[PDB]
């Protein structure tokens, strides 16, 4: 009809304030308008399912054209299994699904329907320069990975002990009994075998995956400098500077023309 | 005489006049303006002592000059004539001791106190035995779901630091709620708090886990079954519900209207960690059942607020100040300055700042 | 330039004719190889084509530097004397933050070792309009801002310690500001 | 032959450069490096005052925020040098890629100690 | 023992807080 | 009147811009009476322009429609502090309200009617992709309370305090991940809560990626739409 927009509108901006006020619980809690807003979803299910099924009715599997729409009966298809998964329990999988349905509200308002469809035109010129840096990240991957293999395992626990030994603000870093790094001169403490390691076991350099994730943080310019003193703590500086200054310099120079990349296409 | 330095203290305390600087006091600081006195090799004392003042222990927690300690510095001064009369008029006096609310020990003869020394002595077997009546705890602690992280290692700890302040006269009981309800102890029952039976509870709270859903119904109706049940062999005195909930928006308005019509329990509520919840009802909870509502941000806090729950205990004891100074002596333990094992006598002495004046009495 | 570090060089001879003033005058020293930079011929394609934007951005960066004077009044005015916190975070005023206290180590209360406590100032408080536009002045450069936004949120009254998640609804200064300035920056 | 030796970490880089032939088929890719090296006309001036500018505020700082006690756990230590002339240039770079520049500002001041191998006495 | 002191009528019980 | 003003003018923004901790005593008074005085000077300024300039020409000008709000809330934040009746919340609102005088200096900057009509015509390019990026930050803090959601208990005395266990905690969180700062410290507490490190836990890593890569991405496209619109200027 004409407002069949505005009252679809009016209801899916009522679950952004619906998925808002749902207040988390650590383990398993409820609090009561969390509790009272588990059934008001039964409300959100079966209106979106009164639209959709008039939108069948309308004209049936050809109104699957409009690929924002194939989205619109994709979020209420998992809403139903999430109602017979519901019966099972008389599971938190199909609760982080009911996120996206704010996207709904792109594709009910026009407008962003011209913000979308720009938004993708911009990515064919840029994508040597993505694919390039995905090919930086996987020589800093390898190279890292074959340099510092099990490199930072070492710790200043106390005398025989658990603990770490640290000073009031200082990281946990990595030891070395031989030489060119730390005589952890902490007084009360000999560096041992196991584990004090980086951050809490994430910025290691073992196994492909973590070497990959922490030249990743390297290359945003972020917490680059703990990754460098972990090294240059473990097996001495004077060597290891010329691996991240020049994941720096090639970091920024292949993310200084990703600018004048999408600044090529549209001038 | 006790009754000489219970007469004597209050009397002095009347002329006080609350002084606020202090550009005027000496006293002693036992742990290191103030004094360095003569000492004498004594013998009853097995160590050095002065003979000459008193000494006092400002526990290394407090203390700057913060004119609460401060000024009980001035009229407790005081008593330092009458704590050298005992001495001539009977030897062979062990420690005279004056603790006092704010954690102040000025004991004659003075002497060396013996890394960390924590000792509060609010917290004294000799202390929290003649500051109170015995008692009948039951410990309700919220192990649901939302308690789990910070705030439930700290119900572990301050339990296993509530049930230090209790002597062989006091019963207790810990009791888990959260879904339902439960006497996670193994024993079904109040028992005495003995040394052995207060060992059972710490191994019990140390072993809590955190899940379930809050509900404070099945709760309270669970603790107030449990300070019935005469069969047991009670101590039949304050009723203490003790509440170590982190938060919730439940007034359980239905309960205390089920159970506390005679007002006779009185829920002391306290609220854990640092937690963004409703302490709102929690608050109401303790002011209307004759209760006192407590907060423990973190560890530190611990052992200040689990002691001044006695303040509350000591309500009912100062209005009958005629015939509540009975002697109550204190059952055995050793010294902590070395002297072996020791008895002590007890008596509390209680503010008269109005009386037979009577006066707006705040 | 080359009779300005020159001199000064020279008068460092003046300075060590003295100890037989002397290390300003050697650092005025360091100079040199800016002569040999004018003696280089591609930056004067670049350094003037940068100048001639300069000219017309110039409007921009007059009003961007007027927003770091006008949030900082109003970031003066909104948080003067808080940011003001107590070593243990239990004792909330002026006199009783002093003495010794308890640090718990890792976690149990087993491991007591005992500091002294006393006013920590947060060293890029808000209390002059010149001491606010340097605060303001690292969270227009995005880094270490976070420290300093949750610190804001947990301020309260004139000369007190933070609670702990009083006033949230001061963290959209830091929201609104922080997102012009990208705009200007832009 | 050492199996008849850490010194072969080297070595082991030429292992993982095969990965660079891989780009030499990718014609799509190849094209865009080699704009760069054609470009590298104009950069490398530009970079001679990047150079300046570290080197200058180097030595500015290495007479002056020196004497720095490099004691840990305080921002200024034993990775984080003022003291010699490439510990100095790297806390310059540092602060270039903005990594955490507040505290070392914080780090000089008034009340630091003076690493008991200076004077002082 | 025998003493034991609970609940006057005037106590006035409004601190707490 | 070029010059009277300037000494009135940046006489109030010496007196704006005072302002201690401590004031000692005399300072404060002086604010009080200076706000006292200049806006004795800004009344006679505003009507010495109604009477010689005519009436519908003052009102029409945007820049001197804005000395009225001015002018008028000067007298308003006076007078309600003579009623007495007003909270002390409210005194310091009236406080904030004077500071809007430091844009009486830009009556000045000459191209500043250049400047507005070069920015306010960049922002309805980018108030289409403006609305785009504040609806992206709410689905990745509504799916961050989902997958986080108060599981950051840890049993630990640290405060990991970016947590998401709220509604406006995790927009700040978000908001803190996507303008780059600090997302490390945020990273290593979600792969933490998780099951820290593992296989099944630590892919959770790809939501603080695509934050990254997709919440930079967008905002790399308000570059453009800018740079589109402040070129088509540079045509004539
Ligand atoms: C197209 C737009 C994007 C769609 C939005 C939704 C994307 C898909 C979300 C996946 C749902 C994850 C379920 C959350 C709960 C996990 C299950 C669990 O409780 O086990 C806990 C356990 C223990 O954690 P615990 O200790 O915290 O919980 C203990 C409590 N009990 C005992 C009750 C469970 O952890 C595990 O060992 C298993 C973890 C499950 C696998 C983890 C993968 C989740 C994250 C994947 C990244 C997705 C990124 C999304 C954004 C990217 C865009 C595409
Ligand atoms: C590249 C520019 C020129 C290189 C600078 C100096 C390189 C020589 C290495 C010195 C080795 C040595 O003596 O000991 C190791 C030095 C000194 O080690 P150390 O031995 O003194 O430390 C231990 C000290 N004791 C034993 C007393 C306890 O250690 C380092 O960490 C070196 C830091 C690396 C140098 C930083 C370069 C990054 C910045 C580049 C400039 C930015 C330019 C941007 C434009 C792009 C152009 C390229
Ligand atoms: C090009 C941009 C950089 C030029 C910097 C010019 C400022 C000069 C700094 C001089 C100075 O303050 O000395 C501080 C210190 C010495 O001064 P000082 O402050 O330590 O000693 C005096 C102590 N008072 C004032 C408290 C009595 O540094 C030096 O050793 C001087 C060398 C720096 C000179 C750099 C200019 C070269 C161009
Ligand atoms: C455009 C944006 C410009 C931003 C600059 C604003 C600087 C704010 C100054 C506040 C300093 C302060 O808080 O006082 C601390 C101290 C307060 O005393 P304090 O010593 O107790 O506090 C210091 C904090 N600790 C101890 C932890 C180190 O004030 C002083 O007396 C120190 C000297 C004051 C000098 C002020 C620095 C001004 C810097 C601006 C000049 C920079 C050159 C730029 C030119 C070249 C580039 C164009
Ligand atoms: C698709 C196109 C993408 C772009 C192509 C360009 C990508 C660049 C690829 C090359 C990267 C170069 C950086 C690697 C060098 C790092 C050196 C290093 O890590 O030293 C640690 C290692 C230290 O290992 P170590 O174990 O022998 O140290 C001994 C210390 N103990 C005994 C205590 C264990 O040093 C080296 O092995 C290399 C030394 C020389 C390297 C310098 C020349 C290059
Ligand atoms: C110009 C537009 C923005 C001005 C808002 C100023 C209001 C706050 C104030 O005046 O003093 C703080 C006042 C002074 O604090 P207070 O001393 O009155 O504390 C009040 C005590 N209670 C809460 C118990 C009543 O703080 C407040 O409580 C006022 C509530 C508003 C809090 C958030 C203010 C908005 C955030 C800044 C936005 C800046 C936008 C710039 C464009
Ligand atoms: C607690 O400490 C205060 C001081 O810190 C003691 O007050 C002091 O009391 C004595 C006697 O009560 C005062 O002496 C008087 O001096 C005046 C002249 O100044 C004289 O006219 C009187 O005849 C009398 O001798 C003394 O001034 C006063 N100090 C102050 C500062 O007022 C108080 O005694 C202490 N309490 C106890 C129990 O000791
Ligand atoms: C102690 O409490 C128990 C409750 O567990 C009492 O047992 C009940 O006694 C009454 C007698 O009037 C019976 O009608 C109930 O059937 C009993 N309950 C159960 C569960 O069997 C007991 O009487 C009390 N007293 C003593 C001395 O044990
Ligand atoms: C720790 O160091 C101090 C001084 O550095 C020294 O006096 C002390 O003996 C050391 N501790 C041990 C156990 O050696
Ligand atoms: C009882 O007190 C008096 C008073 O000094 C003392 O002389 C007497 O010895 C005491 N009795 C005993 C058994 O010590
Ligand atoms: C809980 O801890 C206690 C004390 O160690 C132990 O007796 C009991 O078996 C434990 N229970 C479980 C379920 O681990
Ligand atoms: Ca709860
Ligand atoms: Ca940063
Ligand atoms: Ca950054």
């Amino acid at each position: 009809w004409k407002p069949f927009e505005t009252i679809i509108l009016l209801t899916i901006f009522a679950n952004c304030v619906a998925l808002a006020v749902y207040l988390p619980m650590p383990e398993d809690d409820n609090n009561s308008l969390n509790l009272g807003l588990e059934k008001l979803e039964y409300f959100f299910l079966t209106v979106f399912s009164i639209e959709a099924a008039m939108k069948i009715i309308a004209y049936g599997f050809l109104f699957h054209q409009d690929a924002y729409l194939r989205s619109g009966w994709n979020v209420l298809d998992f809403i139903i299994v999430f109602l017979g998964v519901f019966t099972a329990i008389l599971v938190k999988a199909l609760r982080a699904f009911r996120v996206l349905r704010p996207l709904r509200l792109v594709s009910g308002v026009p407008s962003l329907q011209v913000v979308l469809n720009s938004i993708f035109k911009a990515m064919l010129p840029l994508f040597h320069i993505a694919l390039l840096v995905l090919f930086m990240v996987i020589i800093y991957a390898i190279i890292g990975l074959e340099l510092f293999k099990g490199k930072m395992h070492k710790t200043c626990y106390y005398i025989g002990t658990d603990i770490v030994a640290t000073v009031e603000n200082e990281k946990p870093s990595p030891c070395a009994r031989t030489g060119s790094g730390r005589p952890c001169t902490i007084n009360g403490s000999e560096c041992r075998g196991g584990w004090p390691g980086p951050n809490h076991g994430i910025t290691h350099f073992d196994n492909f995956g973590f070497s990959m994730l922490t030249v990743y943080q390297c290359i945003t310019m972020e917490g680059w400098t703990d990754v460098l003193y972990w090294v240059n703590d473990a097996i001495g500086n004077e060597w290891p500077w010329i691996y991240f200054v020049t994941l720096i310099l090639l970091g920024s120079f292949f993310i200084l023309n990703l600018v004048l990349g999408v600044l090529s296409g549209e001038f | 005489a006790l009754v000489r330095l219970a007469l004597e203290a209050e009397k002095v305390q009347a002329a006080h006049q609350w002084r606020e600087d202090f550009a005027s006091v000496v006293y002693y600081n036992a742990k290191d303006q103030r004094i360095k006195p003569v000492f004498i090799d004594d013998a009853n004392f097995r160590r050095q002592v002065s003979y000459q003042h008193a000494a006092v222990h400002i526990p290394t927690d407090i203390y700057e000059g913060s004119t609460i300690v401060l000024n009980e510095l001035n009229w407790t001064s005081a008593l330092d004539d009458v704590f050298k009369k005992n001495r001539e008029e009977d030897p062979s006096l062990l420690w005279q001791v004056f603790g006092s609310a704010t954690g102040l020990a000025r004991y004659y003869p003075a002497s060396p106190w013996v890394k960390i020394d924590l000792y509060d002595v609010r917290r004294r077997p000799w202390y929290i035995q003649g500051a109170a009546s015995p008692k009948d705890m039951l410990i309700l602690v919220d192990v649901s779901g939302s308690v789990s992280g910070l705030t439930l290692k700290l119900i572990r700890t301050s339990v296993s630091e509530m049930l230090e302040t209790l002597s062989d006269d006091d019963f207790v009981n810990v009791a888990s709620f959260n879904s339902n309800a439960q006497d996670v102890s193994c024993f079904q029952h109040l028992v005495q708090a003995n040394v052995r039976n207060k060992k059972v509870l710490k191994d019990a709270v140390n072993n809590i886990t955190a899940k379930g859903i809050t509900d404070y119904k099945k709760g309270f109706s669970f603790a107030f079954e449990q300070l019935l049940n005469y069969n047991v062999s009670r101590a039949n005195c304050n009723k203490i519900i003790m509440l170590f909930t982190d938060g919730g928006e439940e007034r359980a308005q239905e309960i205390f209207a089920k159970y506390n019509k005679d007002k006779k329990v009185r829920v002391f509520t306290f609220s854990v960690g640092q937690h963004n919840y409703d302490r709102g009802p929690i608050q109401w909870m303790a002011c209307e059942n004759k209760g006192y509502y407590y907060e423990i941000p973190s560890i530190g806090a611990i052992r200040i607020n689990t002691q001044e729950y006695l303040d509350v205990l000591g309500r009912p004891m100062v209005l009958a100040g005629d015939k509540a100074k009975q002697v109550q002596w204190t059952n055995v333990y050793l010294d902590a300055l070395e002297l072996g094992l020791v008895i002590t006598g007890t008596l509390p002495v209680f503010n008269i700042t109005g009386q037979f004046e009577n006066k707006t009495n705040l | 330039n080359y009779f300005n570090i020159l001199d000064l060089l020279v008068v460092a001879v003046s300075l060590i004719s003295m100890g037989l003033v002397v290390k300003i005058l050697r650092v005025l020293r360091v100079l040199r190889p800016l002569r040999a930079i004018n003696r280089a011929k591609g930056l004067k394609h670049v350094v003037q084509c940068v100048f001639v934007a300069i000219r017309t951005i110039g409007n921009i960066v007059l009003v961007t530097t007027l927003l770091q004077f006008m949030f900082a009044c109003i970031g003066v005015q909104l948080f003067k004397g808080k940011f003001f916190s107590c070593n243990d975070l239990s004792k909330m005023t002026e006199e009783e933050c002093r003495g010794y206290y308890y640090v718990y180590k890792d976690g149990d209360p087993t491991q007591m070792e005992l500091r002294p406590r006393q006013w920590i100032h947060n060293d890029f408080h808000f209390d002059n309009v010149l001491s606010a536009m340097m605060s303001l002045f690292t969270v227009s450069t995005f880094e270490g801002w976070p420290q300093l936004l949750y610190r804001a949120i947990d301020s309260n009254e004139e000369d007190m310690g933070p609670v702990y998640n009083n006033r949230v609804e001061m963290a959209i200064f830091f929201i609104i500001y922080i997102i012009l300035i990208a705009f200007f920056m832009m | 032959i050492d199996t008849f030796r850490i010194s072969s970490a080297f070595f082991r880089l030429f292992r993982v450069m095969r990965l660079i032939k891989l780009l030499s088929r990718a014609e799509g890719v190849r094209t865009l490096l080699w704009t760069f090296i054609k470009s590298f006309q104009a950069l490398p001036y530009v970079a001679l005052l990047i150079v300046m500018l570290f080197f200058i505020y180097a030595v500015i700082g290495m007479q002056m925020f020196g004497k720095i006690a490099l004691v840990d756990g305080t921002q200024i230590n034993r990775n984080n040098n003022f003291q010699t002339f490439p510990q100095a240039v790297l806390l310059l770079f540092r602060c270039a890629t903005g990594e955490a520049w507040q505290e070392i500002l914080l780090a000089c001041s008034y009340g630091k100690l003076c690493d008991p191998e200076s004077d002082y006495a | 023992p025998d003493v034991c002191f609970d609940n006057n009528v005037l106590e006035d019980y409004t601190d707490c807080x | 009147f070029y010059w009277l003003v300037i000494l009135i003018v940046a006489l109030n923004t010496l007196s704006i811009a005072s302002e201690h901790h401590n004031q000692p005593l005399w300072l404060t008074h002086l604010q009080d009476i200076a706000n006292r005085v200049l806006l004795s000077l800004f009344t006679i300024e505003m009507l010495l322009k109604m009477y010689g300039l005519g009436l519908r020409q003052y009102f029409m000008s945007i820049f001197n429609r804005f000395d009225c709000f001015v002018v008028c809330s000067g007298i308003l934040e006076l007078l309600l502090v003579e009623s007495g009746a007003m909270t002390p919340l409210g005194i310091s609102v009236l406080r904030c309200i004077r500071l809007l005088r430091l844009f009486k200096i830009t009556k000045y900057w000459t191209s500043l009617s250049n400047l507005v009509a070069s920015l306010l015509n960049s922002i309805r390019s980018i108030a289409s992709l403006l609305l785009l990026l504040f609806l992206f930050i709410i689905i990745f803090a509504l799916l961050g309370m989902q997958l986080f959601g108060g599981r950051y208990d840890f049993e630990d005395t640290e405060v990991r305090r970016s947590n998401f266990d709220n509604f406006p905690q995790a927009l700040i969180s978000v908001f803190q991940v996507l303008t780059g700062e600090d997302w490390n410290s945020v990273m290593y507490n979600g792969i933490m809560a998780y099951g820290g490190p593992s296989y099944p836990g630590v892919l959770v890593c790809i939501y603080f990626i695509i934050l990254f890569v997709c919440g930079n991405y967008i905002l790399l496209n308000v570059f453009l739409a800018i740079a589109v619109d402040n070129l088509a200027e540079a045509e004539s």
